[PDB]
């Protein structure tokens, strides 16, 4: 990704050899900006509603003619809207973006009829998964605000017309944009940035409302529909050293019918349960999270104390064979990650929008037993646990019986 | 019994040649003929029935 | 929406000869009905007539 | 638009319901009537005559129509009355419309009491008018020749069909065409049929509308003075009269509402500018 | 453009096909098998199913523990899964991973235990799977539809096979299936991603050399199927959501038609009232569902096999008040294929498909599964400059006189799960497939 | 007709400064005898309201506005049933009679008449 | 005839000796010709039910009881319409007769007969 700036946008495009480009503009504006919760959910579904120039009937039937495809997202860092086409329509898809940054309506139809109802069934999908919920429920304890913000709009908090555009006058400006091109020639997509994105307002950096502050604590997610656990431990010091512990500890098999070699895999044998070792950094704090889910409460619990025991282990010794593979396991997940072009798009978005140069999966650091059981160590020695139960919630866990 | 999946015997009716055209052509045939026969019944009904209306013997007696 | 169902004189029609739910095991004396109103068809056609040709 | 549609087909069955009912009494005019109006149906091309003599049961009028008309005459308003019930619940999925033209969906009353109530006043009004006629003078609306047993030889002076026909009569008048006069005659009915398409007003009704207003007025007005050509005898300068009237009660459908309901709408939207 | 396909064969018949990416650092390769559930008779019915557990139990050098321990040492996954005519086994793995995986793949296929003791107690992990698909709603509904479409036939057997079957399958059996069907002339090892041509080459001289060549060598992707107009009505008025699938039998894959059923079935397309662009597809039938409320969402399916397939749409719906009218223009809109289509539909979708049949490849595994199943269907992975010739070749006249063979006045298969008391009976559903007026 | 016809041909006259001059006095002179003002309505209230577009347009207008148009509607019944006319507050001014529908119309009408377009569209 | 009066009517007939021995084996033969067994009903599936006290009884079934009544009806529907009879199986054996729905008719009809009569008290 040859990183490079067209009038005053940062624009990294990579050629290649395939007639599928995808675009992407990754902005500024995630949910630890939101003004106010959901906003940044909410902006995401309105991109490509109406716009002066073209309403958003047109688009689709357009899109249809090219045979494109449309994905947006919303993380804590970034809205990611991403665009896939042939090769050749390229300036088609630069316009279209031009067009929703500088000229959405924003009607009060658009979001009582379109948006909104979007966002409320994208996120009752999410919600399906009680693991989803758990590890939401574990960032709002742990941060309470800024990365502690829900990610996704909640019908307790309804956002207005006023908050989104509000929001939208921060979040669409020359400061907080940034544009990927995967199969796109470098050099062409500049100029066209450079035509399109000439007459977008600079605007200034978006920024946390208030420093990041780490808590510890509990949340008790009462549902019906499934049980989870999530067990996360705050990190002030984000360190690349957490990805190689999460893919030590494991969860997942990596192989079909099976359990799997992992610490935390070997945790749920005899149990119709499933495990996750996550690793979240946010620059300037990070999230270490074990999530459990399952049918039986009584499963999920057994799994817990084995899951927290594994940790504690691993602060005693790793053996050399261990560290290998978490460095293979963690070299290959970095790997995927630059394929997928949802994660690739938001890999390159902080290196042109915040500043933090992108990891190459060949140069992911390989990490001694030392330095891994000492990672363990710390986390297991954590002041501030979090612990978040989703489903029957009387018979999970608690943090101090962890 | 308990599966689903095994479908009930069907053999006693089914016909071998049931996806052909002339299979289906037989069936139209059928249709066809009673149309036919319901067409030319309700044209024999309404002509016969509405003469009626035409002249009776006695009127083109004294015409 | 079928336009059957949708526009209401039409529905009414629908409601009694064509989407009607009806038990599937009715037999043949549940044929009476309309055979009276075949009858009932035949008298009022057959009838008028008469009345145009009666003193 | 579909109860107006079925009520258009209401109109015809009552004309020839009430044509029907006439020809019954067997007198100069019941005859000489009939005889005119079903002559009309031998301008069918090709098979007209047939069919006339087919309607007859003969030759001419006589005993097989009279007979057969009784028959229909029985039937046609019990036709008329299930058309009548069929555009009322057509028109139930609205409900009525009002004389403001906008939605009453608002501020509902029930039929009843205040309707059933206010429908007592005009029916003792009716009674009232129906007392006066039936009872002090009973042959006003009449025509004196319907007292003359039919008589297939001797043509009255003049025949003319009941007053409510006499517009339609003028119409047909109009054209010199026998083809041509049926077809308008027919049209002038079925032409109804398309208001619905050639009001191109966004508002409902006349209340608020100066220059429709004033239009309706003239094709009312129009439509009377057809009726009083129906019964004047053919002669000058009640001819091209008739034709003037004819065109104006045609053009009312098909060229000056469409253009007053247009010009209409843009006086409204620039006068509350 | 994206770089060719290389393709080599083996002495025994094992043909090697890649497609490098200089971009990536990951690589797929594994093996797809021109051999599924298909394949077996009525009495080992679910073998091909229960290999593909035991093939990770262990083999004669590597237990299932060391097996588990080598995969993650390696640092990517294994993946697997059998169909009805196809079978995978693949490895995602880092560039220079490769040889391992390649390694272990010959291994679990040619060397595998199917030890009594693993075959017993996997006999109880797929007798629980047959209580747990009730709930993946889609997939009760595609397999009851193959059941009764294919009535009595192989095509018509579940790939979990029926409970008796599961208690009884030996390694006898096991063995048998795959010495029978697991042959070189079958078989494709498929590299796509970070991978050199010449370097799997080797290494398929060196794992799968010793592969049993079958007695009687057809082409890859060699087959006679009788679709039965039938219905399966699974009516649960506990569920809140409708799920409906109609099918005509299709086309197979080499069928003269194949592009001209792939536009008509773009041309009806799919809905999803969770997708903000759904409401505004050009689509005649998403306007009237969406408009209308009358599903959740449809997805129109095409599926081909060696000599026949299903053509058709799969509905779900909470209207149970409307089911009648969902139904009712699906199948009115389907007529249209026969009577109203023009070049403006089909020009139309022809433009969506010829970026869609790419789009599709998106990654090393939707790579290597692309290049796995054209080189076991068609025995030829087909360039895009070809398919858009034949995408170019399909005309409007060609899609309504395909409609009128394959569409029009038909046979369906139907089935419905969940609340479909307002779903017709067979006959008013079947006279849906005509119009009068025409 | 359509609003947007309706709204088009408007502004075809009130742009032709000759067509102005003539037609603006005369559709204010209508308006003042047309009457709708001496009932307490705006012009927008006697738009029919029975189709999908409309029905859809009046979905969409603020609930401040809502709430006053059904008012407005109420009191011209009542003065329509006692054959009384406003007096007073009651009688529309003519800078309180604006067109607050003809924007929500013109937006529901427009995508309408797209949709109906891009259904005809023929690819070159 | 409401339920409660039939079996309270029983219930006089099986106590006495002499009755019983006269009224039990007639009312078994009666059951026999009455052959709704043959079409795999249980006596209580032919009770009339569009009553409020039925239908209010039938609601009270246990969720498999009412799943089985369900079953019973569609199959005995399908031997009516194909004019077959049970075979097998099918056919509902003495012991399989039970009186699955008597006695949520029972408490039903209790309640509503003690209303009746509580309507109609006297103070004394
Ligand atoms: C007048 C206008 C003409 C139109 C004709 C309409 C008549 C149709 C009708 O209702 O009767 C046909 C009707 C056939 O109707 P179905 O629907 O086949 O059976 C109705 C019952 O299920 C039939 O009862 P079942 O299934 O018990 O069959 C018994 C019946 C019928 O037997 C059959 O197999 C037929 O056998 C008899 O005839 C009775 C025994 C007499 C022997 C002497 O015949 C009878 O039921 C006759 C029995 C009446 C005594
Ligand atoms: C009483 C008069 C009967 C008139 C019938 C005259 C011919 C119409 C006919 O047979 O209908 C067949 C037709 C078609 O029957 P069908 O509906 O079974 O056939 C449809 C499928 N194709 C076209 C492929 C054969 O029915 C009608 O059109 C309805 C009119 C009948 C009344
Ligand atoms: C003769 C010409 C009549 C023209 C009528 C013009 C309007 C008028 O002044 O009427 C008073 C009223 C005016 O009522 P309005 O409802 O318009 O106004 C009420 C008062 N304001 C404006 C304050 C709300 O009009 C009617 O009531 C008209 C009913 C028409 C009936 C015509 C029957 C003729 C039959 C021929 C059939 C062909
Ligand atoms: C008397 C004469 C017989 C009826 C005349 C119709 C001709 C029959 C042929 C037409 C035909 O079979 O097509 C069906 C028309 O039937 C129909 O639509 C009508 C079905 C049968 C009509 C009779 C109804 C009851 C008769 C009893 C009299 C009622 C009392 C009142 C006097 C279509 O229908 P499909 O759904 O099978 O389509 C199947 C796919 N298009
Ligand atoms: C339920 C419907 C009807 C029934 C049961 C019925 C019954 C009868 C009977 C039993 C007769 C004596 C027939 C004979 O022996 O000649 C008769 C005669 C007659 N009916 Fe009807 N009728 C019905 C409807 C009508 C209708 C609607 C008319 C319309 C006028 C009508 C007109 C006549 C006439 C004119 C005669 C006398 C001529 C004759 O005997 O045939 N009938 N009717
Ligand atoms: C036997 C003759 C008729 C009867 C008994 C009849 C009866 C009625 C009744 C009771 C109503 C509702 C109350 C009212 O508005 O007056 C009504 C409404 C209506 N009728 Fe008629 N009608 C007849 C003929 C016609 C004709 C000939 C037409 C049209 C050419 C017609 C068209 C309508 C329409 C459009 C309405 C709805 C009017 C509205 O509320 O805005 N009717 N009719
Ligand atoms: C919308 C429907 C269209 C209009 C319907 C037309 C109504 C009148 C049509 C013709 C009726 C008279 O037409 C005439 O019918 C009678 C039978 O009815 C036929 O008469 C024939 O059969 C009758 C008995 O069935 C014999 O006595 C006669 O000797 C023989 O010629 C004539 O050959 C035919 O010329
Ligand atoms: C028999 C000749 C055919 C002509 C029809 C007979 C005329 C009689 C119809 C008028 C009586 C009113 O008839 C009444 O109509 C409505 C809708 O039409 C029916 O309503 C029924 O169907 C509609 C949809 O089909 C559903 O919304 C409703 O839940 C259901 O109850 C009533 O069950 C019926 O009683």
């Amino acid at each position: 990704f040859s990183t490079a700036e067209a009038a005053g946008v940062k624009v990294a495009a990579q050629d290649g050899q395939s007639p599928i480009s995808d675009l992407s503009v990754v902005l500024r504006g995630g949910s630890r900006y939101a003004t106010v919760p959901g906003v940044s959910h909410i902006l995401e579904k309105f991109a490509f509603q109406n716009t002066v120039p073209k309403s958003a009937l047109r688009f689709v039937r357009e899109l249809e003619l090219f045979g494109g495809k449309l994905y947006t997202h919303t993380t804590r860092e970034h809205i990611v809207l991403r665009t896939q086409f042939l090769k050749q329509d390229l300036p088609y898809f630069v316009d279209a973006f031009a067009n929703v940054l500088k000229e959405t309506k924003f009607q009060q139809f658009e979001l009582t009829e379109r948006v909104a109802p979007v966002a409320e069934l994208d996120l009752l999908k999410r919600e399906s998964d009680p693991a989803f919920t758990a590890l939401e429920a574990a960032h709002e304890v742990a941060f309470r605000t800024g990365l502690g913000n829900s990610v996704y709009a909640q019908g307790y908090s309804p956002v207005t017309l006023e908050d989104v555009k509000e929001f939208a006058r921060q979040v669409y400006a020359k400061q907080n944009v940034a544009v990927v091109g995967n199969n796109v020639v470098p050099a062409d997509l500049q100029q066209l940035v450079g035509t399109a994105f000439a007459d977008l307002q600079e605007g200034s950096k978006v920024t946390q409302a208030g420093t990041t502050t780490l808590h510890g604590g509990e949340a008790r997610v009462r549902t019906s529909t499934g049980n989870a656990l999530t067990i996360a431990l705050p990190i002030a010091e984000p360190k690349p050293v957490y990805h190689a512990l999460a893919s030590f500890l494991g969860g997942p098999a990596s192989m079909p019918w099976s359990v799997g070699a992992s610490p935390l895999a070997q945790a749920t044998v005899g149990t119709h349960t499933s495990v996750k070792a996550t690793y979240h950094n946010y620059g300037d704090a990070g999230l270490f999270a074990i999530t459990i889910k399952g049918d039986s409460p009584a499963e999920i619990s057994q799994v817990a104390h084995k899951a927290v025991q594994a940790l504690k282990d691993t602060g005693a010794e790793v053996t050399e064979e261990q560290a290998a593979r978490a460095y293979a396991k963690s070299k290959f997940a970095a790997a995927e990650a630059f394929e997928n072009p949802d994660s690739s798009a938001s890999v390159i978005g902080m290196e042109l929008l915040s500043g933090v140069s992108r990891i190459a999966p060949e140069n992911v650091q390989k990490f001694t037993p030392a330095e891994l059981s000492e990672a363990a160590a710390q986390l297991s020695a954590s002041a501030k646990p979090v612990v978040a139960a989703v489903g029957q919630v009387h018979a999970l866990p608690f943090a101090d019986e962890l | 019994g308990k599966s689903t999946y095994k479908i009930p015997d069907f053999t006693p009716y089914l016909k071998k040649d049931r996806n052909t055209d002339a299979n289906r052509l037989f069936s139209y045939f059928m249709i066809g003929s009673f149309g036919m026969l319901s067409a030319a019944g309700a044209k024999a009904t309404v002509q016969d029935f509405l003469s009626n209306m035409s002249a009776s013997a006695d009127v083109l007696a004294m015409a | 929406m079928a336009l059957r169902k949708k526009n209401s004189l039409l529905n009414m029609a629908n409601s009694y000869v064509l989407d009607s739910p009806q038990p599937s095991n009715l037999n043949y004396f549940w044929n009476f009905g309309s055979l009276l109103a075949l009858c009932l068809v035949i008298q009022l056609a057959t009838g008028i007539t008469l009345a145009m040709h009666y003193t | 638009v579909l109860p107006w549609s079925i009520g258009v087909i209401i109109f015809l069955l009552l004309i020839i319901t009430a044509f029907m009912g006439y020809v019954l009494v067997f007198g100069q005019m019941s005859l000489w009537g009939a005889t005119v109006i079903c002559n009309l149906v031998s301008a069918i091309p090709w098979l007209g005559e047939d069919i006339v003599h087919f309607l007859w049961g003969g030759f001419s009028v006589g005993n097989p129509t009279l007979q057969r008309f009784f028959a229909l005459h029985y039937l046609m308003p019990f036709v008329l009355a299930v058309f009548a019930l069929l555009h009322l619940i057509a028109l139930h999925t609205a409900g009525s419309s009002n004389p403001l033209g906008i939605t009453s969906n608002v501020d509902k009353l029930s039929m009843h009491p205040y309707y059933s109530f206010k429908d007592l006043i005009t029916v003792f009004a009716f009674l009232l008018m129906f007392t006066l006629f039936v009872f002090f003078s009973p042959d006003k609306l009449g025509h004196p020749d319907n007292y003359i047993p039919a008589n297939p030889m001797v043509t009255p002076a003049s025949i003319v069909p009941e007053w409510y026909l006499l517009p339609f009569y003028a119409i047909l008048r109009a054209i010199p065409d026998k083809l041509g006069g049926v077809i308008a005659m027919v049209a002038a009915i079925l032409i109804l049929l398309i208001l619905p398409i050639v009001d191109r007003s966004i508002i409902r009704g006349n209340a608020f509308k100066p220059i429709s207003k004033l239009l309706f007025g003239f094709f009312i007005c129009n439509f009377l003075l057809l009726g009083v050509l129906g019964q004047v005898h053919i002669e000058p300068p009640f001819i091209v009269l008739g034709q003037i009237c004819t065109i104006f009660y045609f053009s009312y459908f098909l060229i000056l509402l469409p253009m007053v309901s247009t010009i209409e709408n843009i006086f409204f939207y620039i006068g509350s500018l | 453009v994206s770089p060719k396909t290389r393709t080599s064969n083996l002495k025994n018949g094992l043909t090697i096909a890649s497609e490098s990416n200089p971009l990536v650092q990951t690589a797929t390769v594994g093996v797809w098998i021109d051999a599924g559930s298909r394949n077996e008779n009525a009495y080992n019915n679910g073998t091909a199913h229960f290999f593909e557990h035991l093939a990770f139990k262990g083999t004669d050098k590597r237990s299932q523990h060391q097996l588990e321990l080598d995969i993650e040492n390696m640092g990517g996954h294994l993946n697997a899964y059998t169909s009805r005519e196809s079978t995978v086994y693949y490895a995602k793995s880092f560039k220079d991973d490769v040889p391992k995986s390649v390694e272990i793949l010959a291994d679990i296929l040619q060397h595998s235990k199917l030890a009594e003791s693993a075959i017993d107690r996997e006999r109880e992990v797929i007798t629980r799977e047959l209580e747990e698909v009730n709930k993946q709603y889609e997939e009760v509904v595609f397999d009851h539809l193959h059941a009764t479409a294919f009535m009595n036939q192989p095509l018509g057997r579940t790939i979990l096979g029926p409970r008796e079957n599961i208690q009884t399958i030996t390694n006898t059996e096991l063995r048998k299936f795959i010495t029978e069907n697991y042959t070189a002339d079958r078989m494709v090892l498929v590299g796509a991603g970070a991978v050199d041509h010449d370097a799997l080459v080797e290494l398929a001289e060196k794992y799968f050399s010793h592969l049993p060549s079958s007695q009687s060598p057809v082409p890859l992707g060699t087959p006679i199927p009788n679709f039965v107009g039938s219905e399966v009505r699974l009516r649960d008025d506990t569920m809140p959501v409708a799920h409906i699938a109609i099918a005509v039998e299709g086309v197979s894959w080499t069928s003269e038609d194949y592009y001209t059923a792939l536009v008509a079935q773009a041309i009806i397309g799919n809905y999803d009232r969770a997708v903000g662009t759904s409401r505004h597809q050009g689509s005649r039938l998403s306007n009237i569902v969406s408009e209308n409320n009358l599903a959740n969402s449809f997805q129109s399916f095409s599926t081909s096999y060696s000599d026949t397939g299903l053509w058709g749409i799969y509905l779900t719906s909470e209207n149970t008040t409307q089911i009648d009218d969902l139904v009712h223009f699906t199948l009115k809109e389907w007529n249209r294929l026969s009577t109203s289509v023009s070049n403006l539909q089909v020009e139309r979708a022809k433009s969506q498909l010829k970026a869609g049949l790419l789009l599709s490849l998106d990654g090393t595994t939707y790579v290597a599964e692309d290049i796995g199943r054209q080189l076991t269907t068609l025995g030829r992975r087909v360039t895009p400059a070809e398919v858009e010739a034949k995408l170019e070749a399909v005309t409007e006249h060609d899609v309504r006189a395909w409609a009128q063979k394959t569409l029009y006045d038909k046979d369906i298969a139907l089935v419905g799960l969940g609340p479909i008391e307002g779903l017709y009976d067979y006959n008013r559903i079947r006279n849906d497939m005509s119009m009068m007026r025409w | 007709a359509s609003i947007t016809s309706v709204v088009k041909t408007s502004e075809l006259i009130l742009k032709s400064p000759l067509l102005s001059k003539i037609v603006v006095p005369l559709a204010k002179t209508y308006v003042k005898f047309s009457g709708y003002r001496q009932l307490g309505f705006k012009m927008n209230d006697l738009i029919i309201e029975e189709t999908p577009n409309m029905q859809l347009a009046l979905r969409r207008l603020p609930p401040t506005e809502s709430y006053d148009r059904v008012y407005r509607l109420i009191r011209a019944t009542q003065f329509s049933l006692s054959h009384k006319l406003a007096t007073g507050n009651d009688i529309t001014k003519p800078e309180e009679d604006d067109h607050y529908l003809i924007p929500y119309i013109l937006d529901v009408e427009a995508e309408a008449f797209e949709k109906d377009a891009l259904d005809n569209l023929e690819v070159v």
